[PDB]
RNA sequence: UUAUGCUAUCAGGUGGAUGGCUCGGCUCAAGAGCUUAUGAAGGACGUGCCAAGCUGCGAUAAGCCCGGGGUAGGUG
RNA sequence: UGGAGGACCGUAAACGGUAUUGAUCUGCAAAUCAUUCGUGUGACCUGCGUCUCGUAGUGAAAUGCUAAUCUAACCCGGCA
RNA sequence: UGUUCGGGUCGAAGCAGGGCUGUGAAGUCCUGUGGACCGUUCACAAACGAAAAUCCUGGUAAUAGUAGCAGCAAAGCAGG
RNA sequence: AAGUCGGCUUCACCCCGGGACCCGUGAAAAGGACAGCUAAAUGUCCGUACCGAGAACUGACACAGGUGCCCCUAGCUGAAAAGGCUAAGGCGUGUCGGAGUAAUUCAGUUAAGGGAAUUCGGCAAAUUAGCUCCGUAACUUCGGGAUAAGGAGUGCCUGCU
RNA sequence: CCCUAACUGGAGUCCGGUGAAGCUUACAUUCUAGUGCACAGUCUAGAGACCUCUAGGGGGAAGUGAAGACCCCGUGGAGC
RNA sequence: GGUUUGAUAGAAACGGGAUGUAAGCACCAAGGCAACGAGGUGUUCAGUCCGCGUUUACUAACCAUUCGUUCCUUUCACUU
């Protein structure tokens, strides 16, 4: 069952790098990434989930936030998941 | 919508059921011999000369 | 599930809405693609598989405010007016309520005794020429100058 | 406007239709005679010694 | 000449059947009135109405309409449709 | 095992030359030589169980009838 | 008051094609695109139909246009 | 082509490579491949010999895994 | 499931009437009406799908062109069918990814002080900009020049004429 | 413009997929001078030069595109 | 350059900065009979933010691969 139930705060400081209508989905890659090195998964196995996906597209393809903090859960089995945390 | 007359649709009509392959079992009869045809066309191309 | 596309088209067409505004339950995808016909589709909506989603309209209420305000007078302004004066309101749609007012207060006052016809011709004529500004204007002249035949 | 192709565009319509005579697409719709044929024109077939070489 | 060439059966064909309808393929060259009197004579059958269409497959397709009910029916069973 | 390369040969791919074959073409000679309103030639459309082209045929539609030659296969 | 004018401004309605001597220049395009511009109730623009053509037509006239061809089009023939 | 004399399924023509001869045009032979035609004497003919024609037709390189797949127009993301 | 009512406005559509212009004085013919009512029968033939265009046409193309257009188009702002933001409807349809993704380049934003010294030339870019009010020269064919020029105002809220 | 700087989006740059065309007798890592049809990477004598790859702007290849539209000639044309 | 024998990067907090006093609440507000009311004051140098630093192993610098042997072999300095 559940392996591990750890909160982050993953930083998006470097999506900004990115040409300004491609930061939404640079985010999202960004946040995949993240919790692929710190589950210590693969990129398939990370799910984000909708209010993960919501937070990063509210303001538009251009403007995601910074920052975003997650609660992230990873299984026996490999699979994590991840969703938006206060 | 262009309006065809009786015999402009009917030589549309040979056209369409001219647009087809050659049968599988002619193909077997001549032993590969006749699979090309040469009324064989698509409608977005070169129009017909026949309307 | 394969395509959902025909099916989607089909209850698209059904509803008589747009092909976006048709609903189609995530969960019943294989109850959906099961559904070959009108009969099918219509089966679906009546048990809710299928639905036409609300139209977000654009709302008003914001603009009724401003109508409210524009109705009272205020956001009317100089720096609100766009059009010329003349776009905004027309010279011979003014003539016209202006000289009918006249005309109609000239009639009532022929009509109920006030006005015999020898001043009735000119004070006619006046107001067509202009003299007057209004109806006000017109009342204001005849009791200055006693037009009217009082008793 | 450019006599190529922005005026080709305007190309929807026919100078010549199919020839009943002939089955050729050369009867000008205009002068009602299939330029292939002659139908229209003469009750004979349209044919001229220059359609081929003088043989010698 | 029987302007009638044989009884269409298809899906939209057999739809037919049961309104009383019956779709045939026929001469193009022949017209509603010589359909009507022919298939009346070939059938023994009160035609109520013709509808004809020409197709792209250059044939003449006409949807019969009967007077008498089950005349499709019997049509069909005597052909060998049904 | 010095890569990237160069030269020659060999094996293979591509390609369709060469050779051989050919029911086709061309030229010459000898014959024969008109046809259509009793609707010609030509064209369109249709016509095959599965048939799209050509060819033949014309709603009797790759066909129908009669006489002769041919005779055991035929369905271009 | 009235509502005239080959009047005015103005639409990426429509028509035209100034300047960038911009983009493009084996192009999106055998001449187009962006911005900037001229006309925009009239000698206006435009559909469909119809007519006028090769020593001829058409031309508010540039030798412009007459099917990407014009100081005499195109096809075949004279022609090897 | 006429004519003389031949070769070939115990492997002709053609093809790739090689040996020998001849100043040479070329001839002959060997190996492999190929599967049915080919030479030779004396003469006679010609639609008889190609490295070139911005030659023609066909095939195929370098360029090169290069340019392009960018103005259209904010073009996609999550989950299933 | 309700399904009942009122009011305002109304184009760019329908009916009707008036006026002005001539400088093109602005079609013809079929058909219809003026005497028809009732009842049966008949009304054949051809087209009809779908695109009608930044992928169904045309330009050799799934071509940024062109091709009849509509006597087609909702809310706010606004003179407006301009431009902006949104409905309905149609779409994400025509290569991706990407670590500063260097230099360079196409198209843009901004730029101290100077302000055409640049250049053949202010080319390009920048300035101004709507509406209201004041005011408007030389010259003139008396029509104009003219939005000349040059000045002032403009938002929101409360209450009003 | 003095005199350029920073930034935005699209290209470019790097990666996956797809995938052309144009110059080409040959060879080719050149540079200087001379010579030569008097404007040479190839001749002559020197001087240099280890090879391969990537990016970059275009000095040269009298670069490519094209039987010079200027001039003359042709007992060649056309129009006027 | 660092890689647990560690402050390399990130999180958290704090320092140092940017902006300009957040939302809600209360009082006032020209006035309006009232409903309302642009806005002002306090809460509040607040709210929001930091592609800088410090502290801090809290998560991630883990797990490994590969060359330094010509490869197969016993043409061996080796081991079943």
């Amino acid at each position: 069952d559940m392996v591990k139930e750890q909160i982050y705060t993953i930083p998006l400081r470097e999506v900004r790098k990115v040409p300004a209508w491609k930061r939404a989905n640079r985010a999202v890659i960004e946040v995949r990434g993240f919790l692929v090195r710190h589950m210590k998964t693969e990129s398939v196995q990370v799910k984000l989930d909708k209010s993960i996906n919501e937070h990063l597209w509210e303001k538009g393809c251009e403007k995601p936030p910074l920052s975003i903090r997650v609660r992230a859960v990873k299984f026996a089995d490999g699979e994590v998941q991840a969703e938006l945390a206060q | 919508m262009s309006h065809n007359m009786k015999g402009q649709k009917k030589r549309l009509a040979k056209a369409h059921k001219q647009n087809t392959r050659v049968p599988v079992w002619v193909i077997v009869k001549t032993n590969r011999k006749v699979v090309s045809h040469p009324r064989r066309r698509h409608w977005r191309r070169r129009s017909l000369d026949v309307k | 599930m394969s395509d959902l596309s025909n099916q989607r088209k089909l209850a698209s067409k059904v509803l008589g809405c747009g092909l976006d505004r048709v609903w189609l339950n995530p969960e019943a995808s294989e109850e959906i693609a099961s559904a070959i016909t009108r009969e099918d589709i219509r089966g679906l909506i009546e048990e809710g598989t299928i639905k036409a989603k609300p139209v977000k309209g654009v709302s008003r209420g914001r603009a009724r405010a401003l109508a409210a305000k524009r109705k009272y007078g205020h956001c009317k302004g100089h720096g609100s007016r766009k059009g010329k004066k003349g776009a905004r309101t027309p010279k011979k749609e003014q003539w016209i309520k202006k000289i009918r007012a006249l005309r109609r207060r000239l009639k009532e006052l022929r009509a109920d005794g006030a006005l015999d016809k020898s001043v009735y011709c000119r004070l006619y004529r006046k107001a067509k020429g202009g003299e007057y500004r209004s109806v006000s204007h017109l009342n204001s002249h005849l009791e200055s100058e006693k037009l009217l035949k009082k008793e | 406007m450019s006599k190529g192709t922005s005026s080709m565009g305007k190309r929807q319509k026919r100078t010549h239709a199919k020839c009943r005579r002939c089955g050729s697409v050369s009867f000008n719709v205009h002068t009602k005679q299939c330029t292939s044929c002659g139908f229209g024109k003469t009750s004979r077939m349209r044919t001229y010694k220059w359609q081929a070489k003088c043989k010698y | 000449m029987s302007s009638i060439n044989y009884p269409f059966v298809t899906e939209k064909a057999m739809m037919l059947l049961d309104e009383n309808k019956l779709q045939f393929i026929v001469d193009t060259r022949s017209n509603k009135k010589q359909i009507l009197e022919d298939v009346e004579k070939m059938y023994g059958f009160k035609v109520k109405s013709v509808r004809t269409m020409t197709t792209m497959k250059g044939m003449k397709k006409a949807v019969l309409a009967f007077e008498e009910p089950e005349a499709a029916h019997e049509i069909a069973t005597r052909i060998g449709l049904m």
